[PDB]
């Protein structure tokens, strides 16, 4: 559980702000940075969309992945010339969902 | 095995061991020494000059072909004599090897 | 004869390394990055210790007097100060793989003396 | 119980005589056994006792 | 390491070998398409590429 | 073949002095099965059953 | 096996050897360099040019012989190199291509003696120092386990090995 | 048969820390740091590691020793799980804050005596109505984690009778008690 509550805690945010900012040029360039993360409780989505709590034992019936969606906020800078530069924060971009451990800080 | 006395007499058992057993001149050598020695009349070691002046006082060795770089090893008396080896055979064997 | 030192050159700090001045007879030491030159004071240039014989008490420090896994003795008082106990341990070098000879170091803080009995 | 009691002495006995043997190691007393290092002479003698 | 290189002057690749005549010191780079040759003095640490590395020094150096 | 070695630095374990080469410190069990095993003695026995 | 305190690149490993006049060399395995690279070299490479310097940073009691004859053939078989750009250069031969410029080629060796040589130590710039010492424990350490007044490092030893659980492995 | 393992009872695996608080504080505790001094100085200070990095080197390493164990058992700048171990033959302090160590509880042991006493069961026998807990008896100092490399240099008494006066002592200088 600890080892688990660390990987959530620290270790993914580490791994997010430790990894390079991203250009892109053809002149005009892009620059992307990743900056925070969030991790809601467990959630699924049904056929029609809809979120709801998913509790591990709908989870073990209906054979689902208990996991939980992780959001981090993007920031994209436009770069060109005279300064005339602009950012868009991109703000709980959905990145993908994490399995979580069960009985941890994560689970519900 | 062994034939005759010397399968009685632990004696001549060790004698033929070590006629068997290898031994190299490491196995009997407590340390060696390279010196600058120019002059063998007045060795740089000083606690040899009495036996080395006896080598030089005689005719059958020239130092005007000697080198002034000395090689000097001490052996030690229980591997010597735990082998029944002499350094006579040490030098005729050192003799026969570089001639 | 004990090992022969490194030695190293005044004006350049590389080592020196010996060679003789051949039309005088006197051992150099000479550097090879640097035209220094110095006469020898130990004639010595090689020793090679085939047996090995190194003093243990040279090795030994008197800090090893504070670990508490170690033994502790009141027979063997110190010679150097007359404190009562000492600590006591084998000797650690390897290749001297024979002796169990024991070593002692006094406990009394500030007297590091050690010993073999 | 006597059996138990010439057990127990037996015990003590021979941990006595590796407490023996230990210090003549450690007083260099031991002496080496032929072609045996002092060491090996050592774990022989506290095996046999 | 490679042993074979690109000559500085006609770009054919692996055209140029080194010879080590470690007896002089001395290392001679030839490439076989143009005969351009280079000799550099070698110690017993040097080695194909390092020659062939102070041939294109001293190429850069001549554009000087 | 031999006796309980020094894992730790010159110890069998960190409840012995260094340098023990006593019969505990090294692994003889003087208990028997009946009258059972002391912690050390144990563990020896379960590094030799191994 | 070097690791930055936090995970930004895996682990690399540096060795440094002892060889099995003919004397003990001492090598350094040095990652993205394609050959052993002499000790010396290395901190020759680091900006330590005096033999003395270097000796400073691996033999700390100089009234110690026995380490210092134990040394003594690796100075002899670096002392061809003895200026921080030929050994820049002399690394920068080995793992760069072949046909790239000087200042390149000493640009890598510095690349690689800052960023993937012993990380842990530091990947910045002006660490050199460090690497140096912490280059110069290791020589020591082997130093001190070939006139055995060292013992060798077990690798059951419980001491020496972590357990990666679900948080890491994740 | 001997790859795959389990866990003994009480054992723990730390899940690391940050060594800012144990450098930082270093620093300010007479911790010379490589970048100026002289290698003079290297043959008779000891050499401080944290994490494997070699910081600095220190002149009286036994007070430095008793100082750092003084502020993990408080709980203080330096977390329960820290490692610091004292070779006092190589003259090495090697400080870890990594995952991955494991470790267990130990009952510190001072002057023959244990640090626990009976105020402390007698708290932990109404620990339903007091709330107090066993991360109180390690803040109090009573209970320490020690990991394999640190165990080394421990001298464990097996019981609280090995503590006790013998009529031959095997030991008079227990650092530490097992549960
Ligand atoms: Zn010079
Ligand atoms: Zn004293
Ligand atoms: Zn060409």
């Amino acid at each position: 559980l600890d080892s688990f509550d660390e990987f959530i805690q620290m270790s993914v945010q580490r791994i997010v702000e430790d990894a390079p900012p991203i250009d892109l040029q053809a002149p005009p360039r892009y620059l992307l940075k990743f900056e925070q993360i969030y991790l809601s409780k467990p959630t699924h989505w049904e056929r029609d969309g809809a979120p709801s709590p998913m509790m591990p034992n709908e989870a073990r019936l209906r054979n689902l992945t208990y996991s939980a969606p992780l959001y981090v906020d993007i920031t994209k800078t436009v770069i060109k010339e005279g300064e005339e530069q602009l950012q868009t924060q991109h703000q709980k971009t959905f990145i993908g969902k994490i399995p979580i451990m069960l009985r941890s800080t994560y689970c519900l | 095995f062994l034939l005759g006395q010397s399968a009685r007499d632990a004696e001549r058992a060790k004698d033929i061991l070590c006629r068997l057993e290898h031994t190299t001149l490491r196995k009997v050598t407590a340390n060696t020494a390279i010196y600058y020695d120019p002059n063998p009349q007045s060795t740089v070691v000083a606690e040899d000059q009495e036996w080395v002046n006896v080598y030089y006082e005689m005719p059958d060795f020239d130092v005007a072909r000697i080198s002034p770089w000395l090689l000097r090893v001490e052996l030690d008396r229980k591997h010597m004599t735990d082998r029944k080896l002499t350094m006579e055979q040490i030098a005729e064997k050192i003799n026969a090897g570089f001639g | 004869p004990g090992f022969v030192g490194i030695r190293f050159c005044q004006e350049c700090n590389n080592m020196l390394y010996p060679k003789e001045d051949k039309e005088n007879r006197i051992l150099l030491y000479a550097c090879r990055n640097c035209d220094y030159q110095q006469e020898a004071d130990n004639s010595c240039i090689y020793v090679n210790k085939i047996t090995h014989e190194v003093d243990e008490l040279t090795q030994i420090i008197a800090d090893v007097s504070q670990d508490p896994t170690l033994p502790r003795t009141e027979d063997h008082p110190c010679q150097k100060c007359g404190h009562k106990e000492a600590v006591f341990f084998q000797s650690h070098s390897a290749r001297a793989e024979d002796a169990m000879r024991l070593y002692y170091v006094c406990t009394a803080p500030h007297c590091g003396h050690r010993w073999t009995e | 119980s006597k059996t138990y009691q010439d057990i127990q002495n037996t015990i003590k006995k021979a941990k006595q005589d590796v407490i023996e043997v230990i210090e003549k190691a450690h007083n260099n007393e031991l002496e080496p056994t032929p072609g045996n290092t002092l060491r090996q002479t050592f774990e022989n003698q506290v095996n046999r006792i | 390491l490679e042993t074979q290189f690109t000559c500085p002057f006609c770009n054919h690749e692996k055209s140029c070998d080194v010879k080590m005549d470690r007896a002089r010191n001395t290392g001679v780079i030839s490439c076989t398409v143009c005969l351009e040759e280079f000799q550099t003095p070698i110690t017993y640490l040097s080695e194909p590429v390092d020659v062939y590395s102070d041939w294109i020094d001293a190429c850069e150096a001549a554009n000087q | 073949g031999k006796r309980i070695p020094f894992g730790f630095k010159h110890r069998t374990l960190p409840h012995f002095i260094k340098d023990d080469y006593g019969p505990e410190s090294r692994g003889f069990v003087e208990n028997s099965y009946l009258a059972g095993l002391t912690p050390t003695e144990f563990f020896f026995h379960a590094m030799g059953g191994r | 096996r070097s690791c930055l305190e936090n995970s930004s690149r895996p682990t690399s490993t540096i060795w440094v050897s002892m060889l099995a006049a003919i004397g003990q060399r001492i090598v350094a395995t040095l990652p993205y360099i394609k050959q052993e690279v002499p000790i010396i070299i290395v901190f020759r490479a680091l900006g330590f040019v005096s033999d003395r310097d270097i000796l400073e940073h691996i033999i700390y009691d100089f009234e110690d012989p026995e380490m210092m004859e134990m040394v003594k053939p690796s100075l002899d078989e670096a002392f061809v190199i003895q200026e921080q750009n030929v050994a820049l250069n002399f690394i920068g031969s080995r793992g760069a291509k072949p046909g790239v410029t000087k200042e390149k080629r000493i640009k890598y060796a510095k690349e690689v003696l800052q960023k993937e040589m012993l990380p842990h130590v530091g990947v910045s710039d002006f660490c050199e120092t460090k690497k140096a010492y912490f280059l110069g424990y290791m020589v020591h350490r082997l130093l001190l386990a070939a006139l055995g007044r060292r013992e060798l490092d077990d690798r059951d030893h419980y001491g020496n090995k972590r357990l990666d659980l679900a948080g890491p492995l994740l | 048969v001997g790859l795959v393992k389990n866990l003994a009872l009480m054992a723990y695996i730390s899940v690391g820390s940050q060594p800012s608080p144990i450098l930082e504080f270093l620093e300010e505790w007479s911790m010379e740091n490589l970048e100026e001094i002289s290698p003079a100085a290297i043959a008779d200070a000891t050499k401080i590691f944290v994490n494997g990095c070699w910081v600095g080197i220190h002149k009286d390493p036994e007070q430095l020793m008793n100082t750092l164990r003084k502020l993990r058992r408080q709980m203080d700048i330096i977390v329960s799980e820290v490692s610091m171990i004292r070779d006092i033959r190589e003259r090495e302090i090697r400080i870890y804050t990594d995952a991955g160590r494991i470790c267990r509880p130990l009952l510190i042991v001072e002057k023959q005596k244990l640090l626990l006493k009976k105020r402390h069961i007698d708290q932990l026998k109404e620990r339903e109505y007091n709330n107090y807990s066993w991360q109180d008896l390690v803040a109090s100092g009573v209970v320490e984690y020690i990991d394999t490399l640190e165990e080394e240099t421990v001298m464990l008494a097996m019981t609280p009778d090995d503590l006790q006066e013998k009529e031959v002592a095997y030991c008079s200088t227990y650092t530490h008690c097992e549960i």
